[PDB]
RNA sequence: GUCCGAUUUUUUCGUACUGGAUUUCCAACGGGGCCUUUCCUUCUGGCUAACCUUGAGUCCUUGUGGCUCUUGGCGAACCA
């Protein structure tokens, strides 16, 4: 069930059992893998491009028909963000709502959803550091946070 | 979360045979399900059974036939000093005459009458009659 | 040089020197069936009894290659199952399989899993087939003891193998000694 | 009931079940080719689309997005593949 | 049950159910025994002679006893098209 | 074959002990080996290919170094 609520959705994405194909596709790797960087530099993030790419240049996913998953390719392309995407919205969000919590004292529902995202980030964040993709210290920290979104 | 597997597994087992029921869906599917459940058709208490290809971790579709009793595990996998497999068996196993134990030495998963003459001895996996 | 033998990679055999001469045979249909059919070169070939009155010819591919020989593959096989009557012609990239490292069987800078027996194993089904994706696949444990793999192919183009149906289960059962049936939809 | 083969199930209650839960689970959604009448270019969109799909260029529109499957614009053509 | 010298002890061994191959209690007195009639050249049950059944006092409790027939009679050919496997 | 109470109760009618080897006359069971892309990793020993090399030779529709003897270097592989 859900991490923080008492949520058993299970919304999720159910993939095909196809590591290759569609018999329709016929576009070549190199020609969309030319697609990914080119919404890559226009300041994209792999979710958001995946979402594009599916809707509209047919691409079913990027894993299968390049062999390699979307963020790998930004990677290797040398257009890897600095933190990941993953944490970048969660310390955005916590971001915000610290900004509302200060107009608004007595909002005593965002202060407790505060903590919420917050422990959300450090628990994701730990593992980040556990696999090297954050630096062995780093720390979300309440007061810089805002400069890392912007 | 899911946690032993194994034991999701044969509680599904257990629990059909409990009903009445000729057949189980089992997931997911472990190598150390399949084993097991080898071992339990190799004395007849199951019938046939067949993995399926999800490009994942496993179904399995189980034919009973009666018979079974209880098919268990036992969780944690404890160490049993060769000389104490008397006495798992002693504990939970329905009469000498028959029932078995089966564990996972490193010669192998296998039920008790084996590890006895095989003279290997290990960690208890469960249990069938 | 020579078109002949240096098609081939190794100084023997018979049947592989003959279907090298049938190869330069269609290479000799330049503007395609040569541009595409000279880089395409094969390691070695086994021979394998079938069920019916008939044999079956395995030609071992580099690997690195092999999406070359699946860019005619239809043609070529055709052509070969012309000049080579009797016969069921089937392409295989020779894949490396390296052990489970073990305490004794140890080696350094691990080991990829497409170097693995069951990757490899899956790897040969897939080629068996070529064309015609594989739908789904079981393995029937069998109350006596021993398994046997249900390989489901498509509806598609099924016309390429509905006959070599009956001659690739020997085939894969005398390279890895578990054994096929096959299936569609049902 | 008591004894079924669950194998093979019937295409018409597998096709009942929910997404997830038929047998080896897959997806429900396809893809579509797409071009507005005065337009001979073949726009290839995907059917939950949660993306405003437009035609090579003139600013047109395609489909637009919802909380399903995504809405085709007006007068347009499609076959599903 | 065997004895010393493969001589047979036990005093009574049990009925088994047809559909869940699970023993019938002595006292199991919803279990049931049903005989069915096999036939000759048209019509013409022939006595005595039996095609003969047994269901479990739990199988018949649960309402499947009629099903479990189904798939029982198709088996020893009894009814064509009735019975489904898939479902 | 012989030690031993010999059982239903009639005669040449039927019970704890030992020996049994190699069998195709079946079974089950364990131990050690190999082959199947798989003894790998390290080290020492073995025999040595190929490789270079000194020196004396020979072929060629081409210096193409082919090929053979020979001087001392280097120890793939394979075996232990
Ligand atoms: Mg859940
Ligand atoms: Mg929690
Ligand atoms: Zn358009």
């Amino acid at each position: 069930g859900r991490m923080h609520s008492a949520g058993k959705g299970i919304s999720s994405s159910a993939i095909p059992y196809s590591r290759n194909a569609p018999a329709w596709f016929k576009l070549s790797s190199e020609s969309v893998i030319e697609q990914i960087v080119k919404y890559a530099r226009k300041g994209l993030t792999p979710s958001q491009i995946g979402v594009l790419l599916r809707d509209a240049h047919g691409v079913t996913q990027a894993r299968v028909i390049t062999g390699n998953k979307i963020m790998r390719i930004l990677k290797s392309n040398g257009l890897a963000p600095e933190i990941p995407e993953d944490l970048y919205y969660l310390i955005k969000k916590a971001v915000s709502v610290r900004k509302h919590l200060e107009r608004n004292r007595k909002d005593k529902d965002a202060k407790f959803r505060l903590i919420l995202i917050e422990s959300r980030i450090h628990r994701l964040a730990r593992y980040y550091r556990t696999v090297a993709v954050l630096p062995p210290n780093w720390k979300y920290e309440s007061a810089t946070a805002s400069a890392l979104v912007n | 979360t899911r946690s032993s597997v194994l034991a999701d597994a044969l509680n599904a087992i257990n629990n059909a045979e409990k009903t009445g029921k000729r057949q189980v869906l089992i997931r997911p599917s472990s190598k150390v399900i399949i084993k097991f459940l080898q071992v339990m058709q190799k004395h007849g208490y199951i019938g046939e059974f067949e993995y399926i290809d999800d490009h994942r971790s496993g179904k399995i579709v189980v034919q009973l036939n009666g018979r079974l009793n209880k098919c268990g595990v036992i969780s944690p996998r404890f160490n049993v000093k060769i000389g104490d497999i008397e006495k798992w068996t002693a504990n939970l196993l329905p009469a000498r005459q028959f029932g078995y134990v089966i564990l996972t030495t490193s010669a192998g998963i296998m039920d008790h009458e084996e590890a006895r003459r095989k003279h290997v001895s290990g960690k208890i996996l469960g249990f069938v009659y | 040089s020579a078109p002949q033998a240096k098609i081939l990679s190794q100084a023997p055999t018979e049947l592989e020197l003959q279907v090298a001469q049938a190869f330069v045979e269609l290479e000799n249909s330049s503007p395609e069936l040569k541009a595409e059919l000279r880089p395409l070169q094969f390691k070695s070939i086994r021979e394998i009894d079938v069920a019916g009155g008939k044999k079956a010819l395995a030609i071992f591919v580099p690997v690195p290659s092999l999406a070359g020989f699946h860019k005619v593959q239809t043609k070529l096989t055709r052509e070969l199952e012309k000049k080579f009557q009797d016969r069921h012609v089937i392409f295989l990239a020779e894949r490396r399989i390296l052990p489970k490292p073990s305490r004794t069987s140890r080696q350094v800078q691990k080991r990829p899993r497409s170097r693995t027996l069951t990757a490899v194993h899956d790897k040969i089904l897939e080629d068996l087939v070529f064309p015609t994706e594989i739908v789904g696949k079981r393995v029937r444990y069998l109350v006596g003891g021993n398994k046997i793999q249900k390989v489901l192919l498509d509806s598609k183009d099924v016309q390429q193998i509905d006959y070599k149906l009956e001659s690739f289960q020997a085939v894969y059962n005398k390279l890895t000694g578990k054994q096929i049936v096959f299936e569609i939809p049902s | 009931v008591l004894v079924q083969d669950l194998l093979h199930p019937t295409a018409a209650s597998e096709a009942r079940k929910h997404k997830l839960k038929t047998l080896v689970q897959g997806p429900r959604s396809y893809f579509l080719d797409v071009k507005c009448p005065g337009c001979l270019n073949i726009t290839t969109v995907f059917s939950h689309a949660q993306t405003a799909v437009t035609c090579e260029s003139c600013s047109t529109i395609l489909c637009t997005p919802t909380g399903g499957k995504a809405k085709l614009s007006e007068g347009t053509s499609f076959r599903r593949k | 049950m065997e004895n010393d010298k493969g001589q047979l002890v036990e005093l009574y061994v049990p009925r088994k159910c047809s559909a869940t191959n699970r023993i019938i209690k002595a006292d199991d007195h919803a279990s049931v025994q049903i005989n069915v009639a096999k036939v000759d050249e048209e019509g013409r049950a022939i006595p005595g002679e039996y095609v003969t059944y047994a269901l479990s006092g739990y199988v018949r409790s649960r309402g499947e006893s009629d099903d479990s027939l189904n798939r029982l009679a198709q088996n020893d050919g009894l009814l064509k098209n009735v019975w489904s496997y898939s479902r």
